[PDB]
């Protein structure tokens, strides 16, 4: 039924030291079937891993620069998944992508994933 | 033996079903469920829709093309009670056929194959079958395969499977894989056809090579198709309830075929293998005549190099003033020499 | 962690030319690398998965290749609308991270 | 209704009648008029040769009401031979073979029968089959085989068709006997294409004959709807006849793949012995060759003299090298 | 040459290549009662079949087809089984009949010294309590049972005819055992040969040996095929006590045609180490040939150097002349010489 | 002759209790009538003082080791109720494995192997099993199985072999044996394996040598698993009434394990049947280099002993009078030649 | 008790005494210090790298109560990986690798545990291990390492020699890779042996990680009463990760093995290369040397004066001949 869909909500202007979640609404598929990425990007910067969920087993990945901060989660009933992110300093202003990414394999013991589908991105801000 | 679980992996989250393949180009879900009377087919790609067919009265046939989506796999094996290590096979493609028998299903690992006329690759496709109490659930990795004449019985109403339940629905189309496997051989009698037609007149190393990649699958036939013989032997000789008391004589008719299959399958073996060795008795008689023509030429002319060095040097004390000047009867010598050599060429009948 | 290192980070070409954007991995990636493009204002979007598989649904000029710890990015033939930015990833690791990107312009 | 049959140069029927008392020979040019038309009171035999001429088979099946399935499988060269049965016929489906000792290529094309309550029909393709004995033996009335039935000419025409295939085994039994005397005694270049072509010519016999001792296994044992009851000792004959042909078949499968390798190994040792030769005048002549330049420099401070007859002293030192070469190369067993 | 061509399939006609002899003895014999006498007449011997105690008849040398005809007719016998017992060319084969049972038997012989296999075919015939027997010569692998009807050892004596058909059954199955000995004695000593010392008569001697064991499978499984018969399905005449028996004896012929395959596999091989050896001789001599040449083509090349015909050279004096050009060529021969012990080559 | 005397007790009448093997050394006979909570293990000489275990209402493993002596398989036998084929069988060494369901009894015959790393060489101990009412006999020729993990799970109750009947020991005495059987198998592996290195790196006599024993030691295992897989298939199936239906299951496992062991061994017949090629192909490869060293030097002193020739001839009219500095031209031009020789031979990769 | 293998020695002690509510680690050199810490019921492990010197591994052996077979196992490093269970503790016998990529050499490392109460034993050869991440954890209470027991300590320790496999199958997948690619274009002489090299590697790789496997499985299959049955699930996880390195293992052998056979394919071309080479050398110049011979001959009378400048006739019929035998070696498509 309908089109595979990511969409990303609640990410706009914030002071220094305060903390806005960021919802992930997916349309098309089941999230607990899937892996959910969060994909950063600054202003004239490259892309990079901010985090990951795993809702069927709820196992969580983190990036280092951002590892304790940032808390990943995914409920199965909404539908959704939440960044919540606290202690937010000034060089994390950028654009936040959402993600889905799909499981494939290339060796018994070698696994990689691959984001088919990525969202618009909320422009999370961080001035004054 | 020991209880069944779904295997951990390494990098990976514990639910997590990994579809083990290359096949990410297409997806569809056909369904058939059959009366004796009437009989209704269509193609989907919602999942949901196919999941009503399970409590049915008449036997019915889904066939979900790609398995590259698992969420519609864990769907339809959750809604059908089907066992997540069953799910995790399904979804694995680098295993061998094999059935599991479970309370309520059987479940079958089988593998199609297609043979391309150029450059000569053997594709592997795997199709695996769930045979419920009133249903049959078949999975495929890619669009094409080759139980259209069973669509076609079914669909015209010829023969009795209008009238059978699932497990002639089942028998069908094993025996629809038999006949694509029975092609397949016929395909390999031409491709060694033309490598006979090619070696014995135009013998190189590319010949060398296509002989050992046509030996190579023949390896990968024998070592699928002998777990065949396997399974099909578990299926009749083993029968659960879900399997009819009837019927059984198909499942040793099927059984029969696949012993033939094996055993042409160890005759084409072997041709190749002579094919190879025809190659390198050429190439040996090809280096025999490069052998002797050297042999010959060094055992004429050595001799005759040597005794020239002999009579060459320079003592100043010789018996150099001889009748007929020495010199010609020197070389009277020599050209008998070399004579006698050249017949007793001729008498071991070399060039 | 695991690093790449994209190179050139801005390149220039005209239509009809061939592409050959490499990134090479820090340590060992066993093949679990993916190519992304991204046009300015658009999210982007995947071309390569497996550092040789063409993805579903892009075209076939597009090309991967891996040699050791080294992935190239092969365009056959470059068109008007495949001036963006590409970007490799690798996801041996469960930190995954991403290369720093390649521009292309007219030239 | 169509055939690959490449053979269309003559037509004739064969068409006889005999009786306990008298037989009647006709073999009319054309169909004429069956003089049977299912009369079952007497032991008829009718054949016919041709296949161009399709309207004979489509008037043989209106009047015999003979399915037009097995019909239009009669038109086919490339099937592999089979079996059917039915209440009022039985459908059987046999194959010919011929070997000449010059082509050395077999020549193959089908023959089928049908059986019927006091009537036999078959097709025909080509003319000079090995039913000669067969029909002397009917005219000339020996043996039991002009007593009465149907399916006692039935097994006639089987066992004729065996034993063709025993003397085609057998001509290809002296084929292979020829060859491993060539390949154990004079290898050359075209024997190896020989052993591949006569390997090929034993799987096809090999893939036709298995059918056959399948056919001639269901023939047997499974309740035939109309034959006799008396008639079962020669099925078994003709059975264990094309057992004992399958097992000929297969042995000769194996000693003709013995025979490529026995080849292989000649050739091998022939390349050993033309190098032992090389190796041998090699080893002996090159290092006199070398002592000869050696006292022949064209140094003027030259050591050798008339020092006691130097030049019978070469000759010696080269004499006893040369033997020491040659004791050599015996106690290397090389020559 | 294995062709009747156009007879009539009711011919009593005889295909055997031994005309020399034809012989009768029988033996009859009771729980008590034994009797022994050799008499060339027919009718001498012909009135036992209505008898109640097993006899054992022998009719050897079977060149005339009179005799063997009036066998048959006399036991009610058909033509066609008469033919089929008047043929030598014939596998192993049986079949049932409402009053007796045709066993068609193979007996064999090997001749050591020249290699080759010798074909004999034994047709046992059972009916009621008669045991016939016709052998294309004399002498046959009967003779421990005859040993064992004649000293009354073990339980033969006892038993009825069906025993004594079992009795001979094993004797043949016994020569099969004793002559695959002698045939894996042969294997043996021609894979050593083949290993050790190739020679040209190897590469015959294991085609032969093939061609042999070919021939003693075609004969063996056939062998398998008629005690596999007569034992899954019992004639009514063949008593039920002594099934068991008869399963030994199908459990010989199956242990004889596995080891028949193992030779053959074993056969199969022997060419293959004949190649690697052929090969690893053409390797050395190869090496024999590139050390010499290698050492004096150089040498003889630099001896023309300095044996040339120019006006002007250093011939007058160059280091002292003459003494150079040797050890420089020893030294050069001395080089290469180390070189190939290095590579091991000598 | 050896110990392989086909030949032995042919002119014997049938039931002669004849030993035909080699393993005289040795006797033992033991006894463990384990119980639901008790065990007793009386490992005895004499025969006199094993026969009253058989009436006992509990399961006993009666071991006889040492089969040479024919007094006490023939007393065990004829007390028991067996039949003197079945003695005879288990004292003929040969014997092919196989099953028999007597009414009273189930006997089974089957091999146990023992191989010698150091050593390239095999061997062969027989087993036979009777398993009557609620008692499994045993007979084996030397001291010696691998049967210890059922003694020690007779001995301390780690499993569930005291909590069953005679059946299930005949179970773990087939599992243990299969087992063995698989270590086995590893251990031809690592020889194959070590085969294949020495095959491709140095050829000599001895590799085939020893290739050509290990093929004969891979073609005599096959020749004995194959009987193994329908001797279980038989234990599993067609179950007698001595074998109770819980245990059909697990002789069902152990039958899959026996598969598993006839493909690997297939396996291992088609490496070794490539290893003698390879061998074939590396010594020709040598045989290829020493040829590349003899043309190369060929090839170098070959022109330049002919030009030497050609310069040397008893000629007045050749320009020899020193034209343009004629003895140091002509060496230049051999050592241009020999140095064009060497760029051409570099060029095509002879070095 | 001596030490088969060939490393260095150097006898150092590391022990790691922890609990849930705080740990503590000293890092001594003497023997003694080890002793004492079989009472605690906080887990202890212990480490000797130095399992040369066997006067410590002695002081343990008869100190801890084990048979001196496990002690001589314990220095016997050409040891598979084997398990064994006692009625008081259980022997494990590993090994660890590591890759150097420069020299594509695999070196091996035995390593044993022993387990028990309460204890966990530890040898090494050399200096430098893998367990690192487990100490990590136990130092930062990273998991629930310190709220387990002993068996904990033992199933942590072969995971992190597990997850080292993990690694080294990645850089020997990098490695087929880059070989691969040498091999099926572009070969050379030194890709054979990198080829060679690689194979033997992964035979070492596969003959160490079966008996891994066993052990794993005959580990968490039967429980002991030294392991509890919380660990089970993790010991069979680590058997599944075992199971995963079987399978790549036995995929990356049958790679290298075609690439061996694709090279080992076609050498008979070559040795005809070679004749051809070395025949149409030695046979346009034996003859040509041979007239060389001829006309340099010492005799008198041989004519050798003016005949058109002399030498111009020898020399126009050797280059005859010579174009003689190039146009002949021109057929048969030699050249
Ligand atoms: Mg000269
Ligand atoms: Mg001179």
């Amino acid at each position: 039924i309908s089109e595979v869909q990511l969409v990303e909500s609640g990410g706009g202007l914030v002071q220094p030291g305060g903390s806005l979640r960021l919802s992930c609404a997916a349309s098309g598929f089941n999230v607990s079937y899937y892996s959910i990425h969060w994909v950063r990007q600054a202003p004239g910067k490259g892309l990079e891993w901010v985090a990951s969920i795993s809702s069927s087993s709820g196992s969580t990945s983190y990036a280092d620069s951002v590892k304790g901060r940032f808390t990943i989660s995914a409920d199965t009933s909404k539908n959704t998944a939440y960044l919540q992110m606290n202690s937010l300093r000034a060089e994390d202003t950028a654009v936040y992508y959402c993600a889905r990414s799909y499981w494939y394999y290339i060796w018994s013991y070698s696994y990689g994933n691959a984001m088919d589908y990525w969202g618009q991105g909320t422009l999370v801000t961080v001035s004054s | 033996m020991e209880e069944k679980r779904l295997s951990a992996k390494k990098g990976l989250p514990p639910g997590t079903l990994v579809y083990t393949g290359k096949y990410r180009e297409d997806f569809e879900i056909e369904v058939m469920n059959y009366s004796i009377e009437e009989f209704r087919e269509f193609k989907t790609t919602d999942v949901e829709s196919v999941l009503p067919f399970r409590d049915s009265s008449t036997p019915t046939w889904i066939n979900i093309t790609g398995i590259h989506r698992t969420d519609v796999v864990q769907r339809v094996g959750e809604f059908f009670g089907i066992h997540p290590l069953v799910l995790e096979d399904i979804l694995n493609v680098h295993q061998r056929p094999k059935v599991e028998f479970f309370e309520n299903y059987v479940f079958i690992v089988l593998k199609m194959f297609t043979y391309d006329k150029n450059l000569h690759e053997l594709e592997s496709e795997q199709v695996s079958l769930i045979l419920t109490k009133n249903c049959v659930l078949m999975f495929q990795e890619k669009i094409g395969d080759v139980f259209d004449p069973v669509r076609e019985r079914i669909r015209y109403n010829r023969g009795i499977i209008r009238k059978k339940r699932a497990d002639y629905l089942l028998y069908s189309l094993i025996d629809a894989l038999v006949d694509d496997y029975f092609v397949l051989l016929e395909k390999i009698d031409d491709e060694i056809d033309v490598l006979e037609e090619e070696v014995l007149e135009r013998p190189e190393k590319e010949t060398v090579q296509r002989t050992h990649q046509l030996k190579r699958n023949l390896v990968e036939l024998r070592k699928t198709i002998w777990p065949l013989r396997e399974v099909l032997s578990s299926l009749y000789r083993d029968v659960p309830p879900l399997i009819e008391k009837e019927t059984v004589p198909y499942f040793r008719d099927v059984y029969d075929h696949t012993i033939q299959i094996a055993d042409t399958v160890e005759t084409f073996r072997d041709i190749v293998s002579g094919l190879l060795d025809v190659y390198l008795s050429s190439v040996s008689n090809k280096t025999n005549e490069v052998m002797k023509v050297l042999t010959i030429i060094a055992t004429i002319f050595m001799p005759l190099t040597f005794i020239a060095g002999i009579y060459g040097m320079n003592f100043e004390y010789m018996p150099e003033l001889r009748w007929k000047w020495g010199y010609p009867v020197v070389l009277a010598v020599m050209g008998v020499i070399a004579v006698i050599m050249v017949v007793y060429f001729k008498k071991k009948k070399w060039l | 962690d695991i690093q790449m290192t994209q190179s050139p980070s801005s390149l220039s070409a005209s239509v009809g030319d061939r592409v050959t954007i490499t990134c090479r991995a820090s340590q060992s990636v066993s093949s679990a690398v993916a190519w992304y493009q991204q046009k300015p204002g658009k999210a982007p979007k995947l071309l390569i998965y497996s550092a040789s598989s063409l993805y579903s649904g892009v075209p076939s000029r597009f090309s991967g290749s891996r040699s050791g710890t080294d992935f190239t990015l092969t365009i056959s033939s470059l068109q008007p609308e495949d001036f963006a930015t590409y970007y490799c990833q690798q996801s041996s690791s469960s930190l995954i991270t991403f290369g720093q990107g390649t521009k292309v312009e007219i030239k």
